[PDB]
RNA sequence: CGGAGAGGUA
């Protein structure tokens, strides 16, 4: 629970709990980022493959 | 390289070939405005018109030179206004959309001030615009010599343009408001205020309706005179007494004087009231069909307004057995896949079936529903209901022809049913729901394919046909007709095509409007 | 004034030849030379001329006599 | 066009309406990058009828071998749908499947669509065609001068305004020491603090800033002073958000009707109420850059000083030579007093003549200063100085 | 506080039926406020005088014809509706209506009093033909309040009136054609002022513009007392 | 507050902005009903069982039920952040159904059919038949009416053609392309092609003498020779290719 | 003939809401006397409200300040909906002066004997710094209708101080109106009906005087009509 | 106001 929820709760008439909570939605942009800027102990995607 | 241009020479026409005393708008929609008019903005009146400005006001003594005109124009002051009025109130502007597809795609209206920062656009003339006030934006140009007006004016008033001139038949016509409210005029009920008695002319029939002592709907005895054109030109009052409604005869007095009454007397749908103009045109002629025009549209959009027709969730009725038709073309859907695992029945045969039963099954719902749409509205007369033209809202909506068809309504009620998968083939599981219930995600899916597809299909037309019509305008641009007689008697045949083994087009429209090349015969 | 220019049209069947008188007529009285046939109501040449084209007051034969005779006056 | 395996990776009714339909895509909900670069859904795993809560991230190659049962059809007791025939996809294309027969389900309902279909409520009530549209809409809403939740949401606002960057999340959990509409202090807590002392979280608060589009981006403090908040709630709300829920536009009353035919085609009629709510009423913030360059005829200057103009545009002007931060201007007006240094003095004799007349004086450095564009006004915000190393600052620096 | 009053109001008449009647300028939104308001005064309440009852020689059913008239007695019924009428004296009076011969009985074959003035020249009320080439017709002429339908009546009477005494629709006001229509108006900078046009035809039994300033004199009396 | 088209839904197939007013109607009116109940200053309990049926209406539907919040406080202050309606969440494809809309409705003591019978306060008269009345949420979108506006007489011009453009002080004349131009072919309009094309598009002698014309008071025009063709004539001479002019 | 509708008892719902009663109303008219009252009391009321705000602090509207959890924006739109009535000034300057932490209201502002403010309760803004001071220069005027605050910068060429803000001016003390139109029976005659006509207004006006000043306008309008010029 | 690229609009 959220205290900024706790605030103002908005009614859901959804009939299926989420499964699946919605995951981070930049996680595209930083994921692909994180893979080219890191460090590498192999050559793998990123500037030690390059 | 700029030699060469896309499409056509750069700077002769296009690109793009600007002009001054040229603006562009967003449009509004001006129902209060004669069909010759049209609403642009004050300032866009003030900073298009400057030159006249500047020159009425040196004209007038209000400036000396045309820095103080300059001075005026920027203040904005009220003098400033009576000039524009001035210069505004004969001289007329050409309104133009952006993809120009005909010539009625550009037309000169008298522009009407508004106050408002959007240039409003007669109601009747957007569906010649082919524009649709969903964020379309115009543009307006200025004619400034007398022979721009004078010509503007004879040719390309929107008054002047009241036949389309690709095939004859009128483009200006009631669309969807005007016929709506026209539609809930002429609607009759079998009981309601003010039924079985008897009135003298429509003047009374609008005392009763609008005092709220008589309803619209009513069948009412009213002594009418109703003039018809006879002998060779002249007017003949034929006073009668008729069975109407009161709505109708509020509608007949608004009638252009000179018409049959049989043309109001009936429901109105949008054929109707292109009858009704067409009627009008050849019988009276030019001003009086532009009053017709003018006169009903203010009328349908008052009484559509009045009527307070509304879409809502309870005035589209899903069918009672829309669901026994469903089940029962599951249970037929669900025996020919039996026999398909049976290997009674090939992959394609049985793909064919399927579609024929979810065809059959689609129609059956769409004629339940418009079954009960056309009936709902039952009213006791003396202990017995009778059938009437429902008050249900969607059903004017659509049988009017305002805006939607029985395909169009048959999946908000019904069911949109069957459409083309990637590749162009008909999904075997048609859309079992509509609008007015659950999609599932896989339906709503499948029907994101149709309109993708539909969209895609729209941009690359569009594309192909803008540079088509280019091509036929590049190969036929010097045809001028400059002769009046040739005097060849070589000609073509004219026949009513019968393709296939039905007739598809008759051989009236063919030749009609067509010069004879011989002198025909009877057939022996 | 008018706005509907069906009865030049069926005084002028042409209605091109229509424009060019119209114009003519209408630039002789807005500039100087000539004073309308037809009262006015603050109105622009352009409608001035439609409505007396609409009459049957001027067209191009009473144009072109206008002019000659204008011209005999004129040069002496 | 759409592909039977475009499903769930990238949304179908959210593309451009232009001429570059089904090329420009937006990924689904749930889809993400695989290892390799292909887009992968998350699909609930069947082991026999149950539908466990473990997801695995099918590829679009893997998704095809297997049968996905559809999010609908709910499910009773602990993982079985209710249909013995469910609703499935093999290879693109809807069928009925057996519960015993499935491989996948999908994880939620709403892994079909973009972030921007998926605000749209009843969207199984709209064509297509038209809620592709409205969702390529929701993108151009402006915001609007004060945010205002929707009464009927989808529940995706809360996510949107939080993964969005225009929500000041408080990093660390504790007690708001310090609420301000420009800054938020909190006093953290005890048990999230770092080895010795860090004391105080502080959030600055963008402010009035033009985001890319001359639109207003500013970020509303809804915290009071002592309220207790813990780390990945909202501090203060973002533009077009309220409460931490995304505030696209606004809730209006409505009547459906054809009133007098002012609203013909989808032409809209609006109450006065509404403009006098100072609702669906927005701020536009403006960029305009005056570059001071140095040329060959000698370097540019930012001065009050600006040669032969009326000292009612320089009153709003300060002796630095830019307008006061809150001063109100209009087109045409002088916003920053560029002047470049004049190669020559050279003057045409109808130049004399006009100057003679009309008094005008003669300088040796031109007015190069930035006007305010013709047709718009507005009020002084923000004014940015860049000033490289080897220039003396002034004062406004 | 500054108000704004209409400068110049405009006039158009056709005889003394047709009147075209436009005020400018009206401030936003009075213009369709005055207008519906004497409207609604005009229709649903109008002082006035029209007929009331008929008198019945012949058969007392309304669905046959009368004997030496080719019409039914409907649609005399109907004529004597558009009939001017104007009552200077008492309310409820009587007139008489006895022509014999073949032809147009008019609204000239009436008696002429002076409690019962006819402005209305010429009108066609019967037509008689050879079977008895005779009308005797009595009615009553009473003053009344806008339009009260018969049929209305008919349910709110528990008395009937003796035999062929027929009730009869009552067109009481004197106007039996209202409407209005408000459009843009233009002073100085603002364009959001409202020309008013009222368009109006009457019975002839009264000056239109009579009837307008008189239906406005009877609102002004509604609103007076409320003023200090 | 707003007025939209009804004949919108029966072609463009978008009636869930029918739903979205109905939906909207019953969250605001659950909004309206306790509004009145903040106004009376009604005891904290009584607000605490309305909020709770509130969020409890719906079958089969995930929540969660209060009291889990605070007592009084917390409640208040849900209260007060939901006197301006109530949020409602619609998940797209397992949104609520029409029976849900029609009970959250006549919670709101409203016209579970959707419609009230609305008086046109233009006229101050009600209709034949009630209307559809709630609350939907629309967009103000980047379209502005101000920001696409423009129009103009006289202004800038290129330095290597008499075409109007240049800035936002002042842009431009619209571009009148050859479609229009094929448009004003189709009808007689060849005066207008003329003034459009040459006078007040290109010849720069032309521009300045109309101008002039139209300032003395008078609507007169010169013939012209636009400078488009003489740039095309130009460049056609610069690769050794001649153009010349057929002297009348 | 003709009665008179007559004044009955005007009962308050609550400071803000009030039912008027006509009860003396022939038939016909009803409906008539509603649309006209209520189209006259949406259009034509005077009323005070604001329209210059001189906060010390802030120098635009795009500007905050310090201690404050509301923007100088979400000053202008509460002060917006000040309800306030003025009796002998046209033209009146409040003047708000507060420090401390706590919730700025609007019965903080320092009240005039000229000046009533009618709603005391009114949230200003919340001042969190313990030691800030808000200092606003409100000026509040009569007026009719709604003027957006871009009519007067055109009257004057730009607002020559810098510290006063503009705020859109609704001088429209009534913001909803209700007329019902019941059979009433009475001994006066035997055909009458009265009229309720329930308003909800800020309670900057007395319904009295509402009502009677909607008459006097429209009686004032009706004046052309009763006697024609030409 | 010299020309490319992108988005959105119709």
């Amino acid at each position: 629970y959220s205290y900024t929820e706790k605030k103002r709760i908005r009614k859901d008439f959804g009939k299926r709990p989420q499964v699946l909570d919605v995951p981070y939605l930049l996680s595209i942009q930083l994921d692909s980022f994180q893979k080219f800027i890191e460090q590498d102990p192999e050559g793998q995607y990123g500037l030690e493959a390059a | 390289d700029m030699i060469k241009g896309k499409q056509g020479r750069f700077r002769q026409n296009l690109l793009g070939k600007r002009v001054d005393y040229s603006g562009r708008s967003v449009i509004t929609v001006g129902p209060y405005l004669r069909l010759h008019q049209c609403g642009l903005p004050k300032k866009m009146a003030l900073e298009l018109f400057k030159p006249f400005i500047y020159g009425k006001l040196e004209l007038r003594g209000l400036a000396t030179t045309i820095k103080a005109a300059k001075k005026m124009v920027e203040r904005e002051e009220a003098v400033v206004w009576d000039i524009l009025d001035e210069v505004i109130r004969e001289h007329p502007v050409l309104l133009n959309r952006a993809p120009t597809l005909h010539r009625l795609g550009i037309q000169a209206f008298e522009p009407v001030l508004i106050e408002g920062k959007a240039i409003q656009l007669h109601p009747l003339v957007c569906a010649a615009y082919n524009a649709d006030f969903d964020g379309d934006q115009m543009a307006v140009h200025v004619p400034l010599t007398l022979e721009a007006q004078l010509e503007a004016r004879a040719l390309m008033m929107s008054t002047n343009n009241i036949l389309s001139p690709a095939n004859g038949e009128p483009i200006i016509v009631p669309s969807q408001d005007v016929v709506l409210g026209l539609y809930y005029m002429t609607r009759d009920c079998v009981n309601a205020k003010g039924e079985g008695m008897v009135l003298t002319g429509p003047k009374e029939a609008e005392r009763l309706y609008r005092s709220g002592l008589a309803s619209l709907h009513a069948r009412v005895k009213v002594r009418i005179t109703e003039y018809e054109k006879d002998a060779n030109g002249e007017l003949v009052a034929k006073t009668s007494l008729k069975d109407t409604t009161v709505g109708r005869a509020i509608l007949w007095m608004i009638v252009p004087k000179g018409l049959p009454y049989s043309i109001v007397n009936q429901a109105l749908g949008k054929k109707a009231i292109s009858k009704m103009l067409n009627t009008c045109y050849r019988i009276l002629g030019l001003k009086p069909t532009v009053i017709f025009a003018d006169q009903i549209m203010y009328t349908g959009f008052a009484y559509a307004a009045r009527s307070g027709a509304s879409v809502g969730i309870d005035d589209m009725v899903i069918p009672e057995k829309k669901h026994e038709i469903i089940s029962e073309a599951e249970a037929e859907v669900a025996e020919i896949q039996e026999q398909f695992q049976s290997g009674l029945v090939t992959a394609g045969e049985r793909y064919n079936k399927v579609i024929d039963i979810w065809a059959a099954a689609n129609d059956r719902v769409s004629k339940a529903m418009m079954d009960n749409l056309q009936t709902e509205t039952v009213i006791n007369r003396d202990g017995q209901e009778e059938k009437q033209v429902s008050f249900n809202s969607i059903y004017m909506m659509a049988d009017s022809g305002a805006r939607g068809s029985a395909a169009q309504i048959r999946q908000l009620a019904g069911m949109r049913g069957l459409m083309a998968k990637p590749d162009g083939s008909i999904i075997e599981t048609p859309i079992t729901a509509n609008f007015r219930e659950g999609l599932n995600v896989l339906q709503y899916f499948i029907s994101t394919h149709g309109a993708r597809k539909g969209l895609a299909d729209t941009a690359l037309k569009t594309a192909n046909s803008g540079y088509l019509t280019r091509r036929l305008v590049d190969v036929a641009q010097d045809l001028v007709v400059t002769e009046d007689d040739c005097g060849t008697h070589e000609g073509i045949m004219m026949t009513p095509v019968i393709e296939g083994g039905d007739v598809k087009e008759p051989l009236r429209d063919r030749v009609l409007g067509r010069v004879t090349a011989e002198d025909v015969l009877k057939p022996g | 004034a008018r706005v509907t220019v069906q009865d030049a049209v069926e005084k002028i069947g042409n209605r091109f030849d229509l424009v060019l008188v119209a114009a003519r007529r209408a630039r002789q009285m807005q500039v100087g030379g000539k004073d309308p046939l037809v009262p006015e109501e603050n109105d622009k040449t352009t409608v001035i001329a439609l409505r007396e084209i609409e009459e049957g007051l001027i067209n191009n034969q009473i144009l072109d006599v206008r002019e000659r005779q204008e011209q005999q006056e004129q040069e002496a | 066009d759409v592909h039977p395996t475009h499903y769930g990776r990238v949304c179908p009714i959210e593309t451009p309406e232009g001429p570059n339909i089904g090329l420009i895509n937006s990924l689904s909900v749930y889809a993400q990058t695989n290892e390799y670069g292909f887009l992968e859904t998350p699909y609930r795993k069947v082991t026999d009828g149950v539908v466990t809560d473990e997801i695995h991230y099918l590829s679009a190659i893997e998704e095809g071998n297997y049968v996905i049962a559809q999010a609908n059809s709910n499910l009773d007791e602990e993982g079985h749908f209710v249909e013995d025939l469910v609703t499935c996809r093999s290879k693109g294309e809807s069928s009925l499947f057996s519960r015993d027969q499935v491989d996948y389900m999908d994880v939620s309902t709403q892994q079909v669509v973009s972030v921007g279909a998926s605000l749209i409520p009843f969207l199984e009530h709209d064509d297509a065609n038209r809620a592709l549209m409205g969702a390529n809409m929701q993108r151009q809403a402006v915001p609007t001068l004060r945010a205002d939740k929707p009464l009927v949401g989808t529940g995706m606002e809360r996510a949107v305004a939080v993964d969005s960057g225009v929500t000041a999340v408080a990093k660390r959990g504790g007690v708001v020491q310090y609420v301000d509409a420009s800054r938020i202090v909190i006093k953290v807590n005890e048990d999230e603090m770092y080895p010795g002392e860090a004391g105080i979280d502080i959030y600055n608060l963008t402010k009035y800033t033009r985001s890319n589009q001359n639109t207003c981006i500013n970020q509303m403090p809804c915290v009071s002073l002592g309220e207790p908040v813990e780390r990945g709630d909202v501090l203060a709300d973002g533009p077009s958000t309220d409460l931490g829920e995304l505030a696209l536009g606004q809730n209006m009353r409505v009547a459906f009707m054809p009133w007098n035919g002012y609203n013909f085609e989808d032409s809209i009629l609006v109450s006065e109420r509404v403009v006098q709510e100072d609702r669906f009423t927005t701020i536009h913030i403006q960029e305009l850059a005056c570059v001071s360059r140095d040329t060959k005829l000698g370097p540019e200057e930012i001065t009050a000083d600006i040669p032969n103009v009326g000292e009612a545009a320089l009153s709003k002007l300060d002796e630095s030579g830019i307008v006061y931060i809150g001063a109100e201007v209009t087109g045409g007006d002088i916003l920053v007093g560029k002047v470049t240094p004049k190669g020559e003095t050279q003057l045409t004799p109808e130049e004399k003549l006009l100057r003679a007349i009309f008094g005008e004086k003669a300088s040796d450095v031109k007015d190069s200063s930035l006007r305010v564009p013709n047709g718009v006004s507005g009020t002084v915000i923000d004014v940015q100085v860049f000033t490289r190393d080897g220039v003396e600052k002034d004062k406004r620096a | 506080t500054e108000f704004l009053k209409p400068r110049l109001v405009d006039i158009e008449q056709v005889s003394s039926t047709h009147a075209k009647v436009t005020l400018e300028p009206l401030e936003r939104g009075f213009g369709h406020t005055l207008g519906n308001a004497l409207r609604r005064i005009l229709l649903s309440s109008m002082p006035g005088c029209a007929v009331t009852e008929v008198e019945i020689d012949g058969v007392l059913h309304e669905y046959s014809t009368k004997e030496g008239v080719q019409e039914d007695i409907l649609e005399i019924l109907l004529n004597l509706k558009g009939l001017a009428v104007r009552v200077q004296g008492k309310d409820e009076v009587i007139l008489t209506l006895n022509k014999s011969g073949i032809g147009p009985v008019t609204a000239a074959d009436i008696t002429h009093d002076g409690d019962v003035e006819i402005v209305k020249p010429q009108h066609v009320i019967c037509h008689l033909t050879d079977e008895n080439a005779s009308i005797s017709m009595r009615i009553k002429v009473q003053r009344g309040r806008g339009y009260v339908p018969a049929s209305t009546r008919i349910h709110s009477e528990e008395d009937e009136r003796p035999i062929g005494r027929l009730l009869v629709d009552a067109c009481y006001s004197p106007v039996e054609r209202i409407a209005y229509n408000v459009e843009a108006a233009r002073v100085e900078q603002r364009t959001d002022l409202d020309k008013l046009v009222i368009e109006m035809e009457t019975n002839g039994t009264i000056d239109p513009e009579e009837a307008i300033r008189r239906a406005a004199t009877i609102l002004a009396e509604q609103l007076e007392a409320f003023v200090d | 507050d707003i007025v939209l088209n009804p004949l919108g839904v029966p072609s463009r197939m978008n009636i869930g902005q029918i739903l979205e007013t109905h939906l909207g109607m019953a969250a605001k009116g659950i909004g309206d009903k306790i509004n009145a109940m903040l106004k009376q200053q009604q005891e904290v309990a009584k607000l605490r069982e309305f909020i709770q049926r509130a969020y409890d209406l719906g079958a089969d539907v995930r929540q969660k039920v209060d009291l889990s919040t605070f007592s009084d406080e917390e409640v208040m202050r849900l209260a007060e952040n939901l006197r301006k309606g109530m949020p409602i969440a619609t998940p797209v494809f397992d949104g609520a159904k029409e029976a849900e809309i029609k009970e959250l409705l006549k919670l709101g003591d409203l016209p579970t059919s959707g419609q009230i019978r609305l008086y046109d306060g233009r006229t101050g008269e009600q209709f034949e038949r009630p209307v559809t009345v709630g609350y939907m949420y629309m967009l103000k979108l980047n379209h502005l009416v101000d920001d696409k506006m423009h129009a103009r007489s006289t202004g800038s011009y290129s330095l290597v053609t008499q075409q109007p453009l240049g800035g936002k002080a002042q842009f431009g004349g619209q571009r009148f392309g050859e479609m229009e131009v094929w448009a004003l072919e189709a009808y007689g309009a060849a005066y207008t092609l003329q003034e459009m094309l040459t006078v007040k598009s290109d010849d720069v002698n032309g521009r300045t003498k109309m101008y002039k014309n139209i300032v003395d008071g008078n609507h007169q025009m010169e013939p012209g020779m636009p400078e488009s063709f003489n740039v095309l004539l130009k460049e056609i001479r610069s690769l050794g290719i001649n153009i010349e002019l057929e002297d009348e």
